[PDB]
């Protein structure tokens, strides 16, 4: 069973740290997303200011 | 219980024979 | 079908979402969310065992055995080594959100520092634009030796607190022993702020007027006039017999209780002047205006010494000025919750204790200066490190209500707190002790007498009370 | 996303979910099929607009999928799965043990079957020594 | 109330009766009973899950409950373990009985037989 399964446990292996990459980017980007919406509204009030 | 998925290998094999086959 | 559930990330075999949210959960852990919360866990909406609706659907379908699975010790093997990577994972959620508030906390006070360099910036650049707009063709060092000892020294003397100051059990029975009328003129009365020296006290008038008042005696001492509107700010001096005041008519004038005339007047402010304060070695005058500026002078001779602008270009409220007994390392409170201690040598900052959103009404040093005080009317009062520049402990409430003043006992083991009502705190165990509401109206000023056994008080309320037990 | 509709069989992007069927649906098919027909297509109980709650995902504090295949849910699961096992191939080895243990008690006879077969030896003999 | 399983003889948390006989299960057992047997499993009465009647209804240290599952596994195949063990020495017994009675047949239809002689001696 090792030798049998093992090529399609190594794919499994593989496929969970690329997910694990991707969610953690998608994580730190909707954080971004959500700092720049905030900001550009911040830009937005400097500008009538300036 | 543990295996109830070969309810999925009987109709993935089932899906893989309606290749080159007939309507409905 | 296959789900996950929004709580554990884990596949469930019994799907049910709520309705005042999209998202999904495993039935039991979001039932015993709801058993300890009443809420959507993600929505925070409020949220009912019966506002659920269930897939009936097939859940999802069994994770395949490892081939090391498949033996019952291996699972449980498995079991074990599964479960201690769940707790670890726990264990380090904990820290890291502990890391998070420490950087969040250091990263807005970056950016509120950086905000205290751009309003100095922004205030130049408008004064030098405005030039461009409109062009048309040294006992401070004293002061720094003393405090190169006594901010260090003085555990010498101060071994212990003393033994005649009230415990926590005998000033719960506070209760308004004396009350005052007449003290000032009851066309325009008011009293707006209070010191006192002993048994002895200094009162500021609506009706434009200094009284020296005894609030034992029920007898005023002396009628000092001069000022031209109500008064702001008041210091009586230990020798018992100067006094200083400051009024809305934006001078300083300093009074003898032998004299019905100015002793000397200070004209050193654009606007109503705010705050004094008296140098320890007594010949000094300290003071503060709502004109952004600050300025210091000899009482003695009359002489100003020394005077800056806190920030030019803007008539902003500079609201309380201290002298501190070392020497050095005090500060002034204003309007944007500056509290900002002062590099007296350089006129820049040396040291800050913020802790509001609101302008700061009073500041208070420890005979030692290792424990300040601060509040404000956005509702709390906290316990300062003037030691290492850090929070120590705060005193918190449910109204949020305006506090107008504080102090310190003799000591520094009582603070009175309050403004719409009176509140004393043992602060040697920090444990709220009584509540007075013996006032009909604001409290105004705020002092303690010996052994924290009498507390003095001037109200809107149109009278002087003092509690004492 | 990976909602698969009921009736369309399509993974949607605009999951809807109905009280009363506890079924997945879209919300560009259901609409419809209330206008037309006002029923659930699945248990053919009524439907009405107000019935009908859309799904979301990955909302603030929403835990991480778990994907490396183990957990301690599906650990206890199996350790679950082979307890019932067991415990029904426990209880048959018990029937079959109770039946067999059974008719061996009622099966003994052999004692009675010796003194039969001195009874007869003994006639036998008595019989066979006479002449 | 403590509620005990006709199947596994332990205290159940959800104990159901059954109407084709009235004995006590763990739901999940029977379930799976009938799902396999389709019996009732005391009374062998055909059975179907929808004749089922529900009856009425701390931790301490997850170290400590992983090692009281491991010693309660090993009691639980120690007693299968057993039934097998002892289902052979009964399946053992039997057929040396009927071996006796078979012989003892024999012995007796020998006899029976040669007493016949004795008529026509």
């Amino acid at each position: 069973l090792r030798v049998k399964l093992g090529g399609y446990q190594a794919i499994h292996d593989k496929l969970c740290k690329k997910y694990q990459e991707v969610t953690t980017e998608i994580e730190m980007a909707n954080i971004e997303k959500k700092t720049f919406e905030r900001l550009g509204e911040h830009e937005l009030k400097a500008i009538n200011k300036r | 219980h543990e295996y109830g998925n070969v309810i999925k290998k009987v109709e993935e094999m089932k899906v893989r024979r309606e290749n080159e086959m007939l309507a409905l | 079908m296959s789900f996950v559930c929004g709580i554990s990330g884990e596949l469930t075999e019994d799907p049910v979402v709520s309705q005042v949210s999209g998202h999904i959960f495993d039935r039991r852990l979001i039932v015993k969310f709801i058993a300890e919360n009443g809420t959507d866990p993600i929505s925070h909406g409020e949220l009912s065992e019966d506002q659920l609706v269930s897939l009936k659907s097939g859940g999802t379908g069994s994770a395949p055995r490892n081939v090391s699975g498949t033996s019952i010790p291996s699972l449980l093997k498995m079991l074990q080594d599964e479960w201690d990577t769940v707790m670890l994972n726990s264990f380090s959620l904990r820290q890291q959100l502990q890391i998070a508030r420490q950087e969040l906390s250091h990263s807005l006070y970056q950016h509120d520092a950086a905000c205290r360099v751009i309003s100095r910036l922004s205030k130049e650049l408008t004064a030098a634009r405005e030039a461009l707009s409109t062009l048309k063709p040294a006992i401070l060092a004293k002061l720094e030796e003393k405090s190169k000892s006594l901010t260090a020294e003085r555990k010498q003397r101060g071994k212990n607190l003393p033994e005649g100051l009230a415990k926590t059990e005998e000033l719960a029975e506070l209760k308004q022993t004396a009350s005052h009328t007449g003290i000032h003129s009851t066309g325009t009365p008011g009293i707006t702020a209070l010191d006192i020296k002993g048994n002895l006290s200094l009162t500021g008038g609506i009706d434009k007027t200094v009284v020296l008042y005894d609030y034992e005696k029920e007898q005023v001492m002396q009628t000092f006039k001069g000022h031209n509107k109500k008064i702001n700010a008041v210091v009586l001096h230990p020798d018992n017999i100067t006094a200083i005041s400051a009024s809305a008519d934006s001078h300083i004038r300093v009074w003898s209780a032998t004299d019905s005339s100015s002793k000397a007047i200070i004209d050193v402010h654009q606007a109503p002047v705010t705050d004094i304060s008296l140098n320890a070695s007594g010949d000094y005058i300290l003071s503060a205006s709502d004109d952004s500026y600050w300025a210091f002078s000899d009482i003695r001779s009359g002489k100003s010494l020394c005077k800056v602008s806190v920030e030019p270009g803007s008539q902003i409220a500079v609201h309380s000025i201290e002298f501190h007994p070392d020497g050095l390392i005090f500060g002034t409170g204003a309007a944007d919750a500056v509290v900002k201690i002062w590099d007296l040598k350089n006129q820049t900052v040396a040291a800050a204790f913020p802790g509001h959103t609101a302008a700061v009404r009073s500041i208070a040093f420890s005979e030692n200066g290792y424990y300040l005080a601060t509040g404000s009317e956005d509702g709390e009062v906290k316990l300062w490190d003037l030691r290492k520049l850090k929070n120590l402990k705060t005193f918190a409430n449910e109204e949020k209500q305006p506090i107008n003043s504080l102090s310190f006992d003799m000591t520094g083991t009582f603070l009175g707190i309050g403004g719409q009502k009176v509140q004393v705190l043992h602060v040697k165990s920090w444990s709220e002790v009584v509540s007075l509401s013996d006032h009909s109206g604001p409290v105004t000023g705020v002092r303690f007498g010996e052994n924290a056994r009498s507390l003095v008080t001037c109200s809107l309320d149109k009278s002087l009370r003092v509690f004492s037990f």
